[PDB]
């Protein structure tokens, strides 16, 4: 192909990100990054990164009979940790800080006259 | 001589050539037409034995089919050290009324 | 429908915690005047 | 049983082509066939032994082979508008004993005077309305795919990285834009039917996908767009629910909550080691 | 009848054949035989259970038999269908224990500081 | 042998026909093809008389010069085209044309509408849809030139045991509405035509909630941190009655 | 060697390739030649204005001028998701607002110290 | 109601009315 045979299998139930390699063989290897981090023989032949909100990145390789692949690399940014500025935000916000300044301080005044 | 299960949209069901035989658990939903069996979402854990009768040269046969799921709702992720991350910051405040209540408790 | 492990249950109890709080108060400041 | 390769052919006029038929039960002879709009089915070919070849009904324009007794190869000796048509092949024991046949799967072949006609198609998906949801709590989706010649595609659906084969329909052949012309484009419909409780989740992945069949490696191109070869063509929505509440605003509310209690909680111990620290200096003044 | 027995605890599941207590026991997964010839270092088996860990969802889940040494695998007639999501460092909880755990916790609090009032004005 | 269609009911008795006059054959059988397929051997025989399959029956007549087919229990799984051949003892198995054939379906409850589909916002088109029937309508094309119309088909979705009839219509001028675009065929008498007064109801989207393992995990961390807040809040009032109360 | 460079800001994602030092860029886009002549290719950039999820995901390369895009060096690979006024929480963003809230209020409550001693 | 805003709302009305009360009853107290 022009020695690109890893690829990216997506949009499962769960949010699971696995990988398939193309190779004609058995007991693939797999790598991140220069150094090995797997090894898996058949009946399995995807490998698993985790759910996509943890949002992985890195390099990744995989070799069976002959020599290594060149890479791929991965970059997810499924933000998951995003608040959204309307008028309910900046609204609680405001009125939460006014009243526990404002009680923390009445104490503060009785403490110390 | 299995029983085929198959998986349509988000739903179950139990297909065979005659009725369907309840056993026990889930007791599920007869459709329209008869020899199927609707056991409702995946995700709130059909579990069962159900029990069919043949045709088709296996005719004159009967089996038996067991159901299990575990789509894992009502789970949570949790690290054996955040567990003692809990249970210590828990304890130094029920401490920290402790100490807090003897302080006004002599006056 | 399926809440899981966000049924509203467990918010309306830790209320409930406060709630008890305000009926004391209220019956101690009546038991006073 | 018998195989044959290539599924689908483009080739211009004057230009040769060598289609294939192989088998393995162990008969012997074989045929061809021309299926049209009309005519029917009218033989080309045929090779009662492991060398002698005969001719047919139609051989005008058609070369053939017999080297073993399981291939029976098909050469064109060159191209013309006549030759667009559909080939079978066909296979038999033993002259007239057991009379048996078993055909192939096809090959489709148009022929053209110019590449600068062959376009791939173009594919858009149309989201269920709301009037049949109240009405029926049913919804469809639709997808189009428009404006491609020649006439080579296959549609299918794919709802969660999987296939499906239940609730869908596709039209039969795939109508003209204008039937008043010679060289005219092509387009082709399909539908998918769904419960409503089903569209509504917001974590429900659709896709229609086109598989086209056209040009390769080996053709000069001097025009200006992009040489239009074999490839996949596809359309994506989520499913969305209108009003209500769903699971996507759920996280926007404990977000928000977590932030704040944190804060809270923050100025809560400020205060604790502020009173702390002056009951240690009166503790201090009252030795 | 007698069902089997499905234990899941972390990524590992543990299945049990009830039928035949006087017995060698074989297994097999949509016909294709499993175990019992030592491939599959993560795939063991014992008396009367197969062990299966690092389990996968999307591979590895379907019909499950089991029959004797002896005998012929296509003439059984009670089968198990199993799908199951598994993850590492995961518990499966309930709702009413969640309740027990936050009652239980105000209580004691309550009990500590009846106990260091009363102590307290006793000096 | 007869081309053009025939339009059965569901549930019928479909009777076929082929004429060889005038050889002496012997070899005797019929092809299925269905659409976009190759053919497929459903029954041999070359002798006079009747070798059931199931529900395929065919009946051979040698002086009188013609064979036939009868289907019993028909269903919708049956539309094809079907070829009847015959031959010598020879080579040359020689074909008739084949004969298209549909069958229609059963339609218990009609609701017939014409929907208008949200667009897509990346193309220029708009789309119409007119649905369930009762299968005694025809659908005629478009006198325009710039409305396509296709024909009509049935679906069969299987998690609920129900099936349907459908049309589908686009263009891309202007003017183009759906209440105008099914003009050129019959109509039943009261279909229904939608207000843009919408309707949501909202204890039907109640029915699809679903849950991660982080809700769970973000839920359990909000009830953390109000018995926090408990907690200290008692404190700091201990404490400030300490220095207030003298 | 040195991999590519995304940096997301509002809703406008671009993308750098510093991996060949000097010649003419040339980008694809699963298999399709994006870039040139909404999207706006710079020198040595990529730019991609209003992002959608389901249209812009997949495999983006760039290659010299003159080549070949079966021999560049490897492939990217991303699938993103943004926003406009949205902004994301770490855990060092939340110490900061944590720790300048606290050093705010933490002043307030002296200055009424100070105002409520001096007065009685 | 599954929308847990009437919850938190039900949380500080519920929590702003100790203070006011706790005040009360020390100034008559
Ligand atoms: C110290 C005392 C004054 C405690 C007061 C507590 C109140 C004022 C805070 C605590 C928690 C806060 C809510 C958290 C959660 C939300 C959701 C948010 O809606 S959103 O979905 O558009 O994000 C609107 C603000 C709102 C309602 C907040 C209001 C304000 C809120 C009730
Ligand atoms: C984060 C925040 C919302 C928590 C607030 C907890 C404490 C710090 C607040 C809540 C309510 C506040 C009291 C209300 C009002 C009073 C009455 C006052 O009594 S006075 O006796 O001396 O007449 C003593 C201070 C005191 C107890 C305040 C101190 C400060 C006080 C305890």
């Amino acid at each position: 192909k022009g020695n690109h045979l890893v690829k990216v299998y997506d949009y499962q139930e769960d949010g699971s990100v696995l990988l398939t390699c193309d190779a004609e063989a058995k007991n693939i290897t797999w790598f991140k990054d220069g150094k090995m981090i797997g090894f898996l023989t058949e009946d399995k032949k995807k490998w698993n990164l985790g759910s996509n909100a943890k949002d992985p990145r890195g390099m990744y390789q995989c070799k069976g009979s002959q020599n290594k692949s060149k890479p791929l690399q991965v970059y997810y940014r499924m933000c998951q940790n995003c608040i959204e500025l309307n008028a309910a935000t900046i609204s609680g916000f405001l009125f939460a800080e006014i009243v526990s300044i404002f009680v923390l301080a009445v104490g503060v005044y009785f403490i110390a006259g | 001589f299995k029983i085929p299960i198959e998986e349509l949209e988000d739903r179950v069901f139990v297909n065979c050539n005659t009725s369907i035989t309840w056993v026990e658990g889930t007791v599920g939903t007869l459709l329209s037409d008869i020899t199927r069996l609707d056991l409702g979402k995946r995700i709130l854990d059909p579990r069962g034995i159900y029990r069919c009768n043949g045709t088709d040269i296996y005719k004159d046969k009967e089996s038996t089919v067991q159901v299990h799921y575990r789509m894992c709702q009502s789970c949570v992720e949790l690290d054996p050290a955040t567990v003692a991350g809990i249970i210590v910051t828990d304890v130094i405040a029920t401490l920290l009324l402790a100490l807090g209540v003897f302080c006004f408790a002599g006056h | 429908q399926s809440f899981g492990l966000l049924d509203p249950k467990l918010c309306y109890l830790l209320d409930g915690i406060l709630f008890i709080y305000g009926v004391i108060l209220t019956a101690l400041f009546l038991r006073v005047k | 049983g018998v195989t044959q390769t290539p599924k689908f052919q483009v080739l211009k006029t004057g230009q040769s082509m060598t289609l294939q038929c192989a088998q393995d039960m162990n008969h012997e002879y074989m045929s061809w066939y021309r299926q049209d709009p009309g005519m029917g089915l009218r033989l080309i070919h045929y090779s009662v032994g492991a060398g002698i070849t005969d001719q047919g009904e139609v051989p005008n324009g058609y070369n053939v082979s017999r080297s073993t007794t399981e291939d029976f190869p098909l050469r064109l000796l060159s191209a013309a508008p006549s030759q667009t048509s559909v080939y079978f092949c066909a296979s038999r024991r033993r002259q007239g004993a057991s009379g048996e046949q078993y055909f192939g799967p096809g090959t489709r072949l148009t022929v053209t005077e110019d590449l600068k006609n062959v376009f791939p198609p173009e594919v858009a998906v149309f989201e269920p309305s709301e009037a049949e949801i109240s009405h029926t709590q049913k919804a469809t989706l639709v997808c189009l795919a428009t404006g491609f010649y020649p006439d080579h595609v296959e549609l299918s659906w794919w709802v969660n990285g999987k296939e499906v084969h239940s609730g869908v329909s596709t039209d039969p052949q795939p109508l003209k834009e204008q039937p008043a012309l010679n060289d005219s484009r092509y387009c082709l419909s399909s539908r998918l039917r769904v419960s409503a409780t089903f569209w509504q989740n917001p974590r429900n992945h659709f896709r229609c996908q086109v598989q086209f069949y056209g040009l390769s490696e080996n053709d000069e191109w001097t025009q200006d767009r992009a040489k239009p070869v074999t490839q996949i063509v596809s359309a994506e929505a989520w499913g969305r629910a209108d009003c209500g509440f769903t699971s996507e605003s759920y996280q926007q509310g404990v977000l928000s909550a977590t932030i704040l209690y944190e804060i809270l909680l923050g100025k809560a111990t400020l205060y604790a080691v502020l009173v702390s620290a002056l009951v240690l200096m009166a503790m201090v003044k009252r030795k | 009848q007698t069902p089997y027995k499905v234990s899941i605890s972390g990524t590992t599941v543990i299945l049990t054949c009830p039928q035949y207590p006087g017995s060698e026991i074989l297994w097999q997964h949509n016909d294709k035989n499993i175990g019992g010839d030592e491939d599959d270092k993560n795939i063991g088996s014992d008396e009367d259970h197969l062990s299966l860990k690092e389990f996968s969802e999307l591979e590895q889940s379907g019909y499950y038999v089991c029959y004797p040494r002896g005998s012929k695998p296509e003439d059984a007639n009670f089968y198990l269908y199993l799908r199951a999501r598994v993850c590492e460092n995961c518990m499966e909880m309930d709702v009413m224990s969640v309740a027990t755990i936050v009652i239980v916790d105000i209580c004691i609090t309550g009990g500590l500081l009846l106990l260091v009032y009363y102590w307290s004005k006793n000096r | 042998q007869d081309p053009g269609p025939l339009s059965v009911p569901e549930g019928a008795i479909v009777s076929l026909n082929c004429t060889y006059s005038n050889s002496a054959f012997q070899y005797f059988m019929w092809y299925r093809q269905y659409s976009r397929k190759g053919p497929e051997l459903l029954m041999y025989t070359y002798s006079s008389g009747n070798k059931e399959d199931g529900r395929f029956t065919a009946q051979v007549d040698k002086s009188s010069k013609y064979i036939s087919l009868f289907i019993r229990d028909s269903q919708p799984s049956d539309s094809a085209t079907y070829l009847c051949a015959m031959s010598k003892g020879y080579s040359t198995l020689t074909f008739g044309k084949g004969t298209m054939l549909l069958v229609s379906p059963d339609i218990q409850n009609p609701d017939p509408a014409v929907y208008q589909l949200r667009d897509s916002k990346s193309s220029d088109k708009s789309v119409c849809l007119f649905t369930d029937f009762d299968s005694q309508t025809n659908v005629s094309q478009s006198k325009d030139s710039d409305v396509y119309i296709t024909d009509k088909t049935v679906l069969d979705m299987r998690s609920m045991d129900f099936k349907s009839n459908s049309a589908v219509a686009w263009s891309n001028k202007s003017d183009f509405a759906c209440a105008n675009a099914f003009n050129n065929s019959i109509i039943p008498e009261d279909t229904f035509f939608p207000s843009p007064e919408s309707s949501c109801d909202v204890k039907l989207v109640e029915k699809s909630f679903e849950t991660d393992t982080n809700l769970n995990f973000q839920n359990l961390s909000v009830i953390g941190f109000r018995i926090l807040l408990l907690k200290v809040a008692g404190f700091n009032l201990l404490m400030t009655l300490r220095l207030w109360s003298s």
